[PDB]
């Protein structure tokens, strides 16, 4: 949003990996596509 | 030919001077040394040689008649023809421009290369009507052999079938037929590179003859090229010049250019196709193993280490949209030996587009051996136009040895350039202001005498700060008026509440004293208002802002004030925060003044009173992030253009090709003189000096200068009865000798009074000529017409570089000459390097935008806000941290801010990063606590760095070195390795001044280095302990480190009282 | 011969940088419903002035398509696999070529240099791309395209073919290397729309370890051998290192000697 | 019969013997006298504040008098070194040694080139040997040096003793007015009898 949430090291590596693994899945789709 | 060795044999043969076959070559090479400029200059020079006075004694041996003798007895009607024919000699084969008009000649990028070459003119006309940037390698030895030292060079009959026999194996094919001599002298280069064996003598000698000027030739195509721009056709060049240097082909080994390696393991590691690279990573017994050679695999395995390859890093940064700077990291990966690569290694660093054939940024670096196994940074400035290329190349070849060249891929796929910078505001043409616009008559008393009407931009700001309150951008260049702007926001401030407190916060200290004076005068003598300066003294910094309604202060003095803004009454409750020269706020001091304009921000919007904020500053080309993150509204931005400035400002770039800084500024004295005598003969100028103790070398080379011509003491407008009670009060008496002249000067060393005296003399008209050094540029109350800045560099000894400099002291130098009244416009003539010239040019005519460097600096602003109870956690310091100029500057240039997007998550991952950096940054140095790893609590530590204004680095190292039995030595040592005396100036022939005073300290060094900062701390203190004897250059460090002396001692001695010593407190 | 012959290439292709300064396209004939192709002119003089009048050049072109627009192909990396080919046909390596830079562009198929203009398409061209799409599934047969960029005199000719699923089909199944294989018919092949441009630049790779050229050389190619690719300029045809055996053939002093001359 | 005029004076000479007349002593003797200016007493000699260019017209010939100034000065400390290789290997080279020994081309070329600009105040003893080869083709080359050294002389007002070296050859007044030496103590004209 407009006001920047703080997130920890932690959480921001999770939303990271959560994020490579859609791109993954979006890879992976595409391939099969 | 038996009497002529006769007379050779008896004394009977007189020397006949030959001088006129070589004369438009020694008159292109006086006029690339800076010997003659004009005719006149030519022909004093021609008459000092021996060829003038063979002319005299023996004028039928020169060709001169009787009548010719006659009619010209001092020989100058055959010098001035001969000049003539020498200017039109080097015109037609575009060596030098010659005016036949004036006289003057000016020496071009051809002729100084067949200067530096010892080319000919029809030689240098051919490589300049020949060379094409699409020329191939076959084309190029054409181009190479058709040149004017092979004219004579004929082609036997004799030596026929041994150039038929060596067309069929060169290994570059001739398109010329073998009757020609410009293909035989091909044949002989393509020989002599591959080592043909020849047969015919005179072919060799002719071979050799034709090498040994292709050489020259070939280095002389090579520097045409790099300063053509061709990239491929240096490239080409290059390797031609290695070939000829290495006397090898290209496709050959490299370890054929190392002598000590055998013939028979060189044809056999040539038999195998296998590359270099492979070489490399195979060990001492696998290079033997593979070459089937396992005797000489360990002296294989040496070559390939003593090999020159390095490895080389790209970093780049968006400034602008136009413009980039990519930074070059080379480290050396191979091992440096006398034997092989010498005392330095040369190389070229060519940086061009996609298409390798436009040379985007060539330059050359020497690593020294006293360098070596260390990785150099080079900064340079790589344009980008609107067809982006995916990836630029950037190639560094070896200067000297051959088939060794590292290539570097700059890909700009991802790189995150800014958007446009928007347009700025235009200065309307409207009426200007009188002085009787003001509405209070003490306001326009203090300016009546001073002009009675105000500057256009002057008149355009003033409807929005005189008759506003809002925050206001002023963008305007140094010497606009923006002073005038200040005092009618003082005035509307004044006139709103007569008991208002005003805050003037300047970087500059000199800037700020300067500022201070003219207030006292201004506010002061004719408003009678309460006008201070702040001082480095947090005790009486309260009650002078308590006391005082116009307080100059700097950013490192605010920032103790602002630090404590929620305790200080006195400090939230002001009326008026003017930022002057906030264009300066990304560089040296730049994320304090940022820190502490965004502590402003975040103090007007929570004690519920807007405060007017006026941010003066120069012309920026991304203003609306300024604006956004200062409050600024969208019609109180006044930031002008650079070319709107009431001075016009004439600037002109005078690139020398010289690679040492020393040499450089040696040959730059003469054209120095030259324009300012071309330039200004009648006004006064400035000449910016790279050093202190350069400012009177250059002075000395401008008296030389002016007492070599006839023009001898022309600086000196007024006598010396009106000097000598100003040559009186000096104390050196090289710049009373220099001051007499009408040359004065200006370093750090010098005494402020004779300064001061100085600048009395130069403003009253009395001398032309101020030479001042590069730290006197900010500081400095006087206004000439001619500013010559000379070798804008800096040899620092931290890192022992010549760093360039700054973009703040060149437009302080730039705007220095604004003569409003005196001149009618104003000239800057920036002499530096050729590759430091296009982005001088790139940033003197477009504006400026500003970067926060506030990342590098962050531990101490978090430090400071999580000890007043601001940042509490991490949510408060995203807050905090999204209030400041970093956060607008990331949203309009992510690359440079090191993001990956502009999108909102990106941004926030990154300043989640940067928080938790921070925050292990506190948390390792025993300065933050952090609770759940969410919340921040500040420690003694933290407190204790924030209440002195210490770094966290500092106090860390001081919590970490002194123990319950230290003594004074140990605390001397280490508050001199604290972080605040990492900012010595280290520069040149200082090392044995140190090694000198390091033998007189009554405490010794353990093993002192000469090129660390804390040793020369540590020196300095233990020589302003011993009150002993020192020079002006370190007695100006000492007192910058006794400054800070007694706050490192505050903050040790709380150290020492907060763990619970007593014998280490009191000594301390 | 390769005794004077390869003076003669040499000269033709030092020349051969004006022939870049006219490039006509085959604009005839045009489906009009494919993808179209969007070559950058950088890419195409690079590749122009690195081939030979003799020898035909071969490069794999891979790129993506435009944003908001999936009706046109911009070719945007172009990258030169070693090989060996003749003047009637290239022998380009079976290992297709793999990268971080074109881990984000699909192939868009491959531009070989064609010494003569031809009205009609190369059956051992088509053949060759039937055989690289068969073994390598990444190109497709309604996304890759043949750029017969031919030589036309003082201009460079180019033209684009597709292979048709019946013309891939025919490809694959014959395995004759003749002049005139049997199979090979007018509907194999079909004209693509291509169209130059200024606005964006392309990207060109290059072995890592050897040169793209290996005419010069035909033992050291080999139809199996991998290959390394990474970003960089390729060099021309007749190139010093392109010719290692005319560069290190000449086997390894009582003369005028002039010492400490003006240089 | 020239000692007084090579060591105990510093004007500019111009020496007209044959070849075999030791027409290094004179070189030598000029060394001296530039050398006695630095006497350090405290060590052996300054180095470091003065420089002895030698203008040798062949190479082989320039070494020779560059092993000659090292095993004659070789007590004095005196660095006799060739400037030859690149650009900055002379600029090196004449930063590091005293003694520079080089060709009148090579000379031409490095003060074209501005390698010897840094180096130019510390030059003080210019001996230019063998300059009988003033009417071959290192005339020119010879001739534009001698007006650069008179043009730093006339206006940077350098005082640079100038011996000038020549065979027996007619015409020896116009040679010594133009290395400035002068017709009565500069000036030493020598038979083939000498």
């Amino acid at each position: 949003e407009a006001k920047p949430k703080f997130l920890s090291k932690a959480e921001r590596e999770a939303e990271a990996l959560k994020r490579r693994q859609q791109e993954v899945e979006e890879r992976q789709r595409m391939l099969e596509e | 030919e038996l009497q002529y060795y006769l007379s050779l044999l008896n004394q009977q043969l007189p020397i006949e001077s030959q001088m006129v076959s070589k004369l438009p070559d020694m008159l292109n090479a006086e006029i690339v040394l800076g010997n003659v400029q004009n005719a006149k200059d030519a022909v004093n020079w021609l008459g000092y040689a021996y060829l003038y006075i063979r002319m005299l004694r023996s004028p039928t041996l020169y060709g001169i008649s009787h009548d010719d003798l006659k009619g010209d007895p001092l020989l100058d009607q055959r010098r001035l023809d001969l000049v003539h024919t020498a200017a039109l000699m080097l015109d037609k084969n575009n060596l030098v421009k010659y005016d036949k008009k004036t006289g003057n000649f000016q020496v071009t990028e051809l002729g100084r290369i067949a200067s530096h070459y010892y080319i000919t003119n029809d030689t240098v006309q051919t490589y300049n009507q020949l060379l094409k940037p699409t020329l191939s390698e076959i084309e190029l030895f054409r181009v190479f052999s058709l040149s004017s030292e092979f004219k004579n060079i004929t082609v036997r009959e004799e030596e026929k079938l041994e150039l038929q026999k060596l067309l069929e194996r060169v290994p570059i094919p001739v398109k010329e037929s073998i009757e020609e001599p410009s293909a035989k002298i091909n044949v002989l280069l393509q020989a002599f590179i591959s080592q043909l064996k020849l047969e015919g003598f005179a072919l060799m000698a002719d071979m050799v003859y034709v090498t040994q000027s292709a050489g020259r030739l070939m280095r002389a195509i090579f520097e045409i090229v790099l300063n053509r721009g061709w990239a491929q056709l240096t490239d080409k060049t290059l390797n031609l010049c290695k070939m000829i240097d290495k006397r090898m082909w290209q496709s050959m080994c490299p370890l054929r250019q190392f002598r000590k390696l055998p013939e028979e393991v060189v044809k056999k590691i040539e038999k195998k196709n296998f590359p270099f690279e492979r070489l490399y990573d195979l060990n001492h017994n696998e290079i033997g193993e593979l070459i089937r050679m396992p005797k000489m695999g360990k002296t294989i395995h040496k070559y390939v280490h003593l090999f020159p390859k390095l490895e080389l890093s790209v970093h780049l940064q968006p400034i602008t949209r136009s413009t980039l700077k990519v930074e070059l990291t080379i480290t050396p990966d191979f091992q440096w030996d006398e034997k092989v690569h010498g005392s330095s290694e040369a190389f070229w660093i060519l940086v061009e587009d996609v298409d390798s054939e436009v040379i985007l940024h060539h330059e050359y670096f020497l690593l020294k051996a006293k360098y070596a196994q260390d990785e150099h940074l080079i900064t340079f400035f790589v344009p980008v136009f609107e067809p982006l290329p995916p990836q630029y190349f950037i190639r560094v070849v070896s200067d000297r040895w051959l088939s060794c060249e590292t290539q570097l891929p700059v890909s700009f796929r991802h790189l995150i350039l800014p958007e446009k910078y928007p347009p700025p505001t235009e200065l309307l043409d409207l009426q200007p202001l009188p002085v009787s616009a003001l509405r209070n008559s003490a306001f326009e008393s203090l300016y009546q005498d001073k002009f009675p009407f105000f500057n256009p931009i002057q008149t355009q700001v003033f409807n929005t700060v005189y008759n506003s309150d809002d925050n206001v951008f002023v963008g305007a260049p140094t010497g606009s008026g923006k002073t005038i702007c200040a005092e009618f926001a003082i005035l509307r401030m004044l006139l709103q509440s007569s008991e208002g407190r005003c805050v003037y916060i300047t970087p500059m200290e000199a800037l700020a004293e300067q500022v201070y004076m003219d207030w006292y005068e201004k506010f002061q003598d004719r408003l009678n208002k309460k006008v201070v300066l702040l001082t480095g003294e947090t005790s009486t910094d309260l009650k002078l802002l308590g006391k005082g309604n116009i307080i100059i202060s700097t950013p490192e003095k605010w920032d103790i004030l602002s630090r404590r803004w929620k305790q200080r009454k006195n400090v939230q409750n002001i009326n008026l925060f003017v930022v002057d020269e906030v264009h300066l706020i990304g560089g040296e001091n730049g994320p304090v003044l940022e820190v502490i304009c965004s502590r402003m921000r975040y103090i007007s919007s929570q004690i519920e009173r807007p405060i007017r904020i006026v941010a003066l500053s120069s012309s920026l080309s991304n203003a609306k992030d300024v604006a956004h993150w200062l409050g600024c509204s969208a019609t109180s931005t006044f930031n002008f253009h650079p070319n709107v400035r009431p001075v016009p400002l004439e600037l002109h770039i005078q690139g020398f090709n010289i690679s040492h800084t020393q040499t450089r500024l040696l040959s730059m004295a003469k054209p120095v003189y030259h324009a300012i005598t071309k330039h200004s003969p009648k006004k006064p100028v400035i000449v910016f000096v790279p050093s202190r103790k350069q400012t009177r070398l250059t002075a000395i080379d401008i008296l030389t200068t002016c007492a070599a011509d006839i023009q001898r003491q022309r600086f000196l407008h007024c006598t010396e009865k009106d000097l000598i009670p100003y040559l009186e009060k000096l104390s050196d008496s090289t710049l009373k000798e220099t001051l007499l002249n009408g040359v004065g000067y200006l370093h750090e060393g010098l005494s402020p009074m004779e300064r001061r005296l100085v600048e009395q003399l130069f403003s009253s008209g009395a001398i032309q000529v101020v030479v001042a050094s590069r730290s006197l540029c900010w500081g400095m109350n006087v206004a000439a017409h001619l500013v010559i800045i000379m070798d804008t560099q800096y040899y620092n000894g931290k890192i022992h570089a010549y760093v360039d400099y700054p973009i703040y002291d060149v437009l302080q130098m730039v705007g220095h000459a604004n003569r409003p009244l005196q001149d009618d416009e104003g000239r800057c003539v920036i002499m530096c390097q050729g590759s430091k010239k296009d982005f001088f040019k790139k940033f003197l005519y477009e504006p400026l935008p500003v970067e926060s460097h506030l990342d590098h600096c962050m531990h101490d602003h978090f430090n400071a806000e999580i000890v007043t109870k601001t940042i509490e956690n991490k949510q408060d310091a995203v807050d905090y941290l999204t209030w400041t100029f970093l956060y607008r500057r990331m949203t309009q240039n992510p690359n440079y801010y090191n993001l990956q997007g502009i999108s909102h998550r990106h941004l926030s991952d990154h300043l989640s990063e940067l928080v938790e950096q921070t925050l292990s940054d506190l948390e390792q140095s025993k300065c933050i606590s952090i609770e759940d790893e969410m919340d921040v609590a500040p420690l003694n530590l933290g407190m204790i760095a924030a209440y002195y204004y210490i770094n966290y680095t500092t106090i860390e190292l001081f919590s970490m070195s002194l123990n319950a039995k230290t003594k004074v030595r140990g605390l001397i040592e280490i508050i001199s390795n604290a972080a605040e005396y990492e900012n010595i100036p280290i520069r040149h022939h200082e090392d044995n001044l140190l090694r000198q005073l390091a033998q007189k300290v009554p405490h010794k060094l353990n093993n002192p280095k000469f090129n660390d900062p804390h040793v020369k701390t540590n020196l300095l203190l233990q020589a302003h302990l011993s009150r002993m004897q020192l020079s002006a250059e370190l007695q100006s460090d000492t007192e910058e480190i006794l400054s800070k002396a007694i706050r490192l001692i505050q903050a040790c001695v709380d150290v020492l009282s907060s763990n619970g010593w007593l014998s280490p407190a009191l000594a301390a | 011969s390769s005794k004077t012959e390869w003076r003669v290439r040499a000269i033709s292709a030092a020349n051969l940088h004006l022939r870049t300064n006219h490039i006509y396209v085959s604009s005839d004939d045009i489906k009009e419903t494919g993808y179209t192709y969007i070559l950058p002119k950088n890419v195409l003089k690079k590749f122009i002035c690195i081939s030979d009048l003799r020898a035909q050049i071969a490069g794999y072109l891979y790129g993506v398509s435009p944003p908001d627009n999936p009706q046109v192909k911009e070719i945007r990396c172009i990258v030169m696999v070693p090989q060996w080919g003749t003047h009637q046909t290239v022998h380009l390596p079976g290992q297709l070529p793999q990268h971080e830079y074109l881990k984000e562009m699909e192939p868009l198929g491959w531009i070989h240099t064609q010494p003569n203009e031809s009205p009609q398409l190369s059956p051992q061209d088509v053949t060759t791309h039937a055989k690289i799409m068969a073994d390598n599934p990444s190109w497709d047969g309604e996304k890759t395209i043949i750029i017969t960029c031919s030589f036309t005199p003082g201009s460079c000719t180019l033209t684009a073919y597709k292979l048709t699923p019946s013309g891939y089909e025919w490809g694959r199944q014959n395995t004759d290397k003749g002049n005139n294989p049997k199979g090979y018919l007018p509907s194999h092949y079909e004209r693509v729309q291509m169209l130059l441009s200024d606005r964006f630049l392309g990207f060109f790779m290059v072995p890592a370890q050897s040169s793209w050229n290996y005419n010069f050389m035909g033992v050291r190619h080999d139809p199996n051998m991998k290959y390394e690719l990474q970003l960089a300029n390729p060099k021309e045809f007749y190139h010093e290192v392109h010719r290692p055996s005319h560069f290190l053939n000449f086997a390894l002093v009582y003369s005028a000697d002039r010492e400490d001359l003006y240089a | 019969k020239l000692y007084r005029a090579a060591l105990e004076t510093d004007e500019n000479l111009l020496l007209c013997a044959p070849t075999g007349a030791g027409k290094t002593n004179v070189a030598l003797m000029c060394m001296l006298r530039e050398i006695g200016k630095h006497i350090n007493m405290d060590g052996t000699i300054n180095v470091d504040d003065f420089k002895i260019i030698y203008i040798a017209p062949m190479r082989s010939l320039v070494q020779e008098m560059v092993g000659s100034f090292g095993k004659r000065l070789a007590t004095y400390g005196i660095t006799v070194a060739e400037l030859t290789g690149d650009h900055q290997l002379c600029k090196e080279e004449i930063s590091a040694t005293q003694i520079i020994v080089c060709t009148p081309e090579k000379w031409d070329i490095i003060t074209r080139k501005g390698g010897e600009r840094t180096y130019t105040q510390l030059v003080r003893l210019i001996i230019l040997d063998e300059i009988h080869l003033l009417h071959d083709d290192r005339g020119p080359v010879l001739e534009a040096l001698v007006a650069r050294a008179i043009r730093n002389i006339e206006m940077t007002q350098e005082d640079v003793r100038l011996i000038g070296l020549s065979a027996t050859l007619p015409n020896y007044e116009d040679v010594a007015t133009f290395l400035r030496v002068d017709p009565a103590k500069g000036l030493f004209y020598f038979d083939n009898s000498f």
